[PDB]
Order: structure tokens, then sequence, then C-alpha cells
RNA sequence: AUAUCA
């Protein structure tokens, strides 16, 4: 839930890259592997951060108060 | 990491690896013991309690 | 054994009553009070006794 | 307890339960070492063990306030049991058994509360009112089904559970003047707002109507617009005013039916209140459909 | 002097008299002057022998 | 510092005999001395929690300031020209140096052969600045003047550091000084100890003095609670 | 310095389980006693022995 | 009393 700032393994900021990744997929139709790489996420530790994220926050927002 | 133990990247732990939230819930009733005796919600004073 | 165990002593005529330590009571909140199962079982023995005494 | 070394009048002492000690907070002298867990100790009397496997479970809780101190087990079937000896030892308990049987009048109160939808705190007050007045010479020879019908309104009038006397007249039984005198000799030893929730529910009105009727009725009394009419009538009348003011209306016949009042009587209170309808309503009431203060029936 | 909170510290002082001094609360936990024969209930320290066991 | 002591008393009439006895027993005649003590307590107007930075309980206590005064400040005109010796007692910019002391209630223990009190002391030598009066300085520490008393007496130096004081105490107030010791003298025997040995040795010295005066004047251990300056 | 061995390295899905040391750790040295037997009470919960 | 832990 909610994109991790910084990759656990090396600590490369990954907090900014979320919307940008989600955009390179809808708007650019691009496959996951290219979008990640476009965003400069080269090490698999960094790749796994975005590639395997589950943004549960968006469901959480669906409840009123 | 011998005999089923493991080593964790303390650096990763700081970055949020495996952290979790924890919520415990405590309950309490204000019970009524018959015609007169009733428990009360209040801050007890140490002289009369 | 003539001193410590005559056969006449197997049949109960008098009943040793154990003290509270063996059957503790607890006084909760004036409308709640807990007695030990033995204290219950004793009271039945007594009630049954008092009854049979009156009958004889 | 008071520290033998210090002795200050407010004896400031702590129960360090975790180390199982009772300490004097001032000098630090330990005043006691044997210390017992009362929660877990109470778990031995009132547990969840109904099967019989717990070795900790060794006693049972009783109620010295209601049934005095009558310790008594019951001969019943166990795992290895012949159905013969149970009968004999039970037929033998029959010869040893009057007032130890009038406790089945608690079963009359319990079956009346559950038929009247009454809480667990009301039964225990009705059972304590009945135990302390059923053998009185002040009640002497009152209708025995009307003295327990009076001790239920005595238990409701302390547990804050709104129950009119006509609500208990419907249960059992009640002879009105007979359980009305009995409700006073024991007493020596409702309002508009009470009915509004139920009547409204049966009426099928919205919260908005209920609240306004509730506000009007109180104001009616506050205003003293209805000199001595029964609260039930006042409430039914107020419900009429508010409801008529809103969209979903209810007629006198329908209100009276629910309130168990008569239209004529509701009319009586209603007209008395109507003159001050303006003062009566909640301030942010929204009259709807076509029913403003001017337009209300006025009947 | 170290007391119950510091590591190499102590919890109680047992006088000849038999009564236990709780260093956590005693107003005299500071100015506590020991006497031969008293007992200091001190923390477990490096190199104390202890029984270690794994059940069964 | 650890002060081991024993106390006693005598009425004015017992003076000469006691002086004569202590003079023979110690080998020296008495030495006249005085001291002014001012006691201070935490300002009641200010209030602070009673705990450490480590959140450990701290008990509020009084601070005692003590110094001497030239004898001439204690002799009026009626007192004029009277041998300045032991017999006189019968007819009864910056700050100066002071002794600052905070003491603890004596050590606990049933059947104590002597009183044993811990004393934290430091010395004030001088001051400077805006508010340099000892009074301001005490206030700066967060304390206020509570009370003060004058003590006049004679002392005897004995073996092993044992000291004996025969004293008279007067509380000082504008309303007047009242003699706390009215009637006689407060007798004090003590030794100041900066190892268990020297402590048991010191006890012995005091015990031998008590033993040597048994029958004549009795020296005992005062009540701990009477030697506790904590505020409460 | 390079390791003489080459390590099998890659991501693996690891789970965090309900058993954490701090909810387990327990120590006692004189404490609450039962009423009947006058022996140490039961369980970490009750500060048992 | 069920669930669970090695
Ligand atoms: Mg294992
Ligand atoms: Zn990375
Ligand atoms: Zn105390």
């Amino acid at each position: 839930m909610i994109v991790p700032v910084r990759c656990f393994s090396c600590g490369k900021v990954v907090g900014d890259k979320w919307e940008s990744y989600l955009n390179l997929l809808q708007e650019d139709e691009l496959d996951e592997g290219t979008a990640l790489s476009r965003l400069g996420l080269k090490r698999y530790c960094c790749r796994r951060m975005i590639l395997t994220h589950v943004d549960l926050i968006e469901k959480f927002l669906r409840y009123n108060p | 990491n011998q005999e089923d133990s493991m080593i964790m990247n303390q650096s990763s732990i700081d970055r949020g690896l495996f952290r979790s939230l924890f919520f415990r819930s405590y309950m309490d009733q204000e019970k009524k013991y018959g015609m007169s005796i009733t428990e009360t919600f209040e801050k007890p004073q140490r002289t009369n309690t | 054994n003539e001193v410590f165990s005559r056969p006449e002593w197997m049949i109960l005529t008098c009943l040793p009553v154990p003290p509270p330590p063996v059957r503790p009571s607890i006084s909760f909140n004036e409308s709640q009070r807990g007695e030990d199962d033995l204290t219950f079982k004793l009271a039945d023995i007594l009630k049954a006794n008092i009854s049979l005494e009156t009958l004889e | 307890l008071t520290c033998p070394e210090c002795k200050v009048y407010p004896p400031k002492i702590v129960e360090r339960f975790s180390e199982g000690d009772v300490v004097c907070a001032l000098c630090g002298l330990v005043l006691s070492d044997k210390l017992v867990d009362t929660r877990s100790e109470w778990r031995t009397f009132s547990n969840d063990d109904h099967n019989g496997d717990d070795p900790s479970r060794v006693g049972e809780a009783s109620n010295p306030l209601l049934d005095g101190n009558n310790l008594s087990t019951r001969i019943g079937k166990g795992e290895t049991t012949d159905m013969r000896f149970t009968k004999e030892l039970n037929k033998a308990q029959g010869k040893n058994v009057k007032d130890n049987e009038v406790q089945a009048a608690f079963a009359k109160i319990t079956m009346l509360c559950d038929a009247a939808e009454l809480p667990k705190i009301v039964k225990d007050c009705a059972k304590e009112a009945y135990k302390l007045c059923h053998d009185e010479k002040t009640l002497k020879g009152k209708s025995m089904e009307s003295i327990m019908a009076a001790s239920i309104l005595i238990g409701c009038r302390r547990a804050e559970v709104a129950r009119t006397f006509k609500e208990i007249q419907s249960l059992i039984h009640v002879k009105t003047k007979e359980f009305g005198k009995t409700l006073n000799i024991m007493k020596n030893i409702a309002q508009n707002l009470t009915y509004i929730p139920r009547f409204c529910s049966h009426l099928g009105l919205p919260m908005q109507v209920t609240t306004s009727a509730e506000y009007t009725a109180k104001k009616c009394k506050e205003i003293k617009e209805i000199a001595g009419k029964s609260p039930i009538t006042i409430a039914v009348v107020s419900i009429y005013l508010n409801i008529l003011l809103f969209q979903i209306p209810i007629t006198a016949a329908k209100v009276g039916q629910t309130l168990q009042v008569t239209e004529g009587t509701i009319k009586s209170g209603y007209k008395i209140l109507y003159e001050h309808r303006d003062k009566l309503v909640d301030p942010q009431l929204i009259a709807n459909g076509v029913v403003s203060l001017d337009n209300l029936p006025g009947v | 002097r170290n007391g119950p909170n510091e590591h190499p510290g102590a919890k109680y002082v047992i006088r000849d008299s038999g009564d236990r001094i709780d260093l956590r609360y005693s107003k005299r936990a500071g100015d506590i002057q020991l006497q031969y024969g008293w007992k200091v209930e001190r923390h477990i320290m490096d190199n104390d022998p202890v029984l270690f066991n794994r059940q069964p | 510092v650890q002060q081991l002591s024993l106390f006693g008393s005598i009425g004015d009439d017992g003076y000469d005999l006691l002086i004569s006895t202590l003079t023979t027993i110690s080998g020296n005649p008495p030495l006249l001395y005085n001291s002014l003590c001012t006691v201070w307590k935490p300002n009641p107007s200010y209030d602070v929690e009673n705990v450490n930075s480590r959140n450990q309980l701290v008990e509020p206590n009084r601070i005692k300031l003590s110094k001497e005064v030239p004898f001439s400040y204690l002799i009026d005109e009626t007192m004029m020209d009277k041998p300045l010796n032991f017999r006189i007692l019968k007819s009864f910019e910056s700050c100066s140096p002071w002794s600052l002391q905070i003491s603890d209630i004596p050590a606990a223990g049933n059947n104590r052969s002597v009183s044993m009190q811990t004393i934290a002391e430091t010395i004030i030598l001088s001051s400077a600045g805006k508010n340099s009066s000892v009074s301001s300085l005490m206030n700066g520490l967060g304390y206020v003047f509570e009370f003060q008393y004058l003590t006049i007496g004679v002392k005897f130096f004995m073996k092993h550091g044992l000291i004996l004081e025969l004293q008279k105490i007067w509380q000082i107030e504008e309303a007047g000084n009242s003699q706390i010791t009215s009637g006689g003298f407060l007798l004090k025997a003590y030794i100041n100890v900066s190892d268990i040995d020297r402590i048991n040795y010191t006890e012995t010295a005091l015990m031998n003095l008590k033993k040597e005066l048994q029958g004549y004047i009795e020296l005992s251990v005062p009540d701990r609670q009477s030697m506790d300056s904590r505020v409460a | 310095k390079k390791l003489m061995a080459q390590i099998f390295f890659g991501p693996t899905y690891y789970q965090r389980l309900r058993h954490m040391v701090d909810d387990k750790i327990h120590a006692r040295a004189r404490g609450p006693m039962q009423v009947l037997t006058r022996q140490p009470v039961e369980g970490r919960s009750r500060d048992g022995g």
C-alpha cells in the first residue's frame, strides 16, 4: 500500500517513479519491462520494488471517513 | 545463519523491509450488579480507591 | 493393625471437614461470590444428613 | 496496611503486582510478599469449562444477594450411568423438599420479561423486589399474580426501561386498581418522550417526525398546555401535529391505534396544543408537502 | 547504588531483621548502608552459573 | 563525608563540673567558638518535578550555609570586660566564605551504637556580578531563605579525631532570638570519616567515650527522624 | 576481496510470521502465587513462573 | 474448551 520511497536493497528513490511508471503503461501502452528500464530502474532490487508493488491505498480511499 | 537462523540487511530493515502495523483492542464494560451496585467510568483518586 | 487401622474404621461415622485452605472461597462484588465445589458437596451431605436425622 | 517504620496518615502504598509484593511507596519497605492473581483466581469459579476437563476449574459462582446461600448440586447422568440409580436418588430428593419451591416464581418473572422483551438487569430487580415483599404482612393477601406484575414495574423504574402500567396490563393481567394498590404498599418498603420511539416505529415515521413530535410534546408539558391529560395522550397528540407538518402523515385513527388512545382524546390534547404550534416545533423543522403551521388541521 | 534499572545493579536488600528493602521505592535506596550478613538481591551477572534447558 | 556521633545534655548548673571533667579526661581546657547557620529550601513559588534527567526520583532537601563571626559581635555592653573564656557562656561588596552542606537522614538500623550521617559539602569562597550577595546566589540556584540559628560553645580536641562540643543554640528573627537550648547545653561528640575498618574503629572511639562518661553524663544515638532536613 | 565461491543470488518471496521474540521473552524471580497450592501462578500473561 | 508453537 502506497509506493515505497527508496528501494529496500540499495535505497535508490523510487517514490517519484510511480505515477510515471503507471503512465508509461496506460498512455504509452509499453510493456512493464521497458517502462521500468525507461525510468532507469536497472538493478533487479530496484525493478522488484515497482514491478511487484500493490497500491492498496487506492482501495482504502474508497471508504467515506 | 546456522541451524535454521538467517541474517537480515539492517540497512533494508530501516528502508521499511518487513515492518508491520500492530493493533490491539482493549474492551471494558460498566456492569450493573443488582439494585444498587454499579461500576463507574472515571479517574480513580488514590485516597478513596 | 490394632493401633493405626482397625477394620471398624473403614465405614464412615464421623466426617472430617477440611478447612478453607483446601476449599477456598472468593468474595467478588457483594452480589458475586464463589464457593469451592467441596463446599457445595459438603452442604449437600449436611442437608441430606439433617434430613435423615429428623426422620429417625 | 500501614508501614511500621514511617506512619503517615494517608498511607501511600503501591501494589507491585508484577513482582508480587506490596510496598510502602515512601520508605520502600515490603509489607507483603504472598500476593495472588484475582482475575485468574476468579477464572476458577466462573470459567468457560462446561465439559469438565479443566483441572483449574474447581468451584462455582453463586448469587448471595438473590438466592441467599443455598449450595446444592443435582443428581444427573454421567458417562457410566445406569438410568435406575438416577431415578431413585432423585425420587429420594422429593421427600426432602414450600418456600424453596416459590423460587419458581422467579421463573414466572423471567418468562414475563422475555415475553415483554426486557433486559437482564430488569429481571434481577424484579426478582429482588419480589423476594423482599412476597412474605410481607403489609401486602397480606393481595392478588398473587398482581404483586409480581407490580414488582416488574418496580424493576423497570430503576433500570430506566420505559414500561407503562398499561404495557404490563397487556402481559398479565392486571386488574388495574388491584395491582395499583399493590404497586404502592411495596413502594413504601412515564413521560411523553418514553413512547415516542415505539409509537413512531409502528407508525412507520421517519426520524425527523419522531424528533419533532418528541420536541413538541416536551414543550407542551413545559408550556403546561395540557393540564392533566395522560402523557400517552399528549404524545399521541404531538405525533399528530408533527406528522401532519411533514410529508408522511398519519391519521388520528392510525395514531390512536398505535398509541392505544382514542381519536377523540387525541383530538382533545391536539387542539389544546395547536394554538401554540409555532412555539412547539423544533426550530429547524421543515414542513413539507403542503403542511405549514398555518395549514395544520387545527382540529 | 546502581539500582534496579542500571545493568550491573540490584533489586532488594535483606536486613538481619527479616524485612525486605525494595530499592525501586525505598526513600533510603540512595543512603543505604550495608551490614555484614545482610543479603543483596543483585542482578544475574557475566559468569554466574545457570541451568539451561530445552524441553522435552 | 560520614559523620559518626553521639549526643547528650546538661543543665546550666552542670557546666563547671562537666568542663572540669572533660578538661581532665582530654588534657586540654575548652576552646570558645561560634557559628551562624542559615537554612534554605527550594522556592515554593517555583515548582519543578522531583525527577532526574534519567527520570529517577530526587527528594527535595534543605541547603545549610555556615560560617563563623568575630566574637565581638556577640558581646554587648553588660557583657563588656568578662574573661573571654569558657565561663562567658553562662552569662547567656561580595559574599563572605561559607560552608554549603546538604545532609542525608542517618543510616538505618536497629541497635545502632552511634548515629552515622552522610554530608555533602562544598565551600563558597567569594562572588561577583550583579547579584553577588549570598542570598541572591541561593535564589539563583532556586532556593529561598527559611530560617537561621546561632550556636555558641566550647570544644575539646581529643584522640583519634574525636571532638566534643558543649553548645547553646539561638534561633534568629527580628521578633527576637529564642534559645532552643534554654536550660542547659547540647552535648555532641563526633568524628568525621572520609573503608569499613576506620568506620568500626571510629565507632569504638565514640563507644569508649560513652563508656568513660557512663554514670556521669549519658551519650546516646538521637532519633534518625530528628536529623532529617528533607522538605515535605 | 572476491569470494572463492559464487553465491546463488536472486529474489525469493519471504513471509513474516506471527511469532516475534518480544511477545515471547519472559523472566520471573518471585511473583504472584496461586491461592490453593500457594505456588507460582501460570503463564507469561500472569507473570507466572 | 478450540487454535497453535518446537
Ligand atoms: Mg526446531
Ligand atoms: Zn535497489
Ligand atoms: Zn514506609
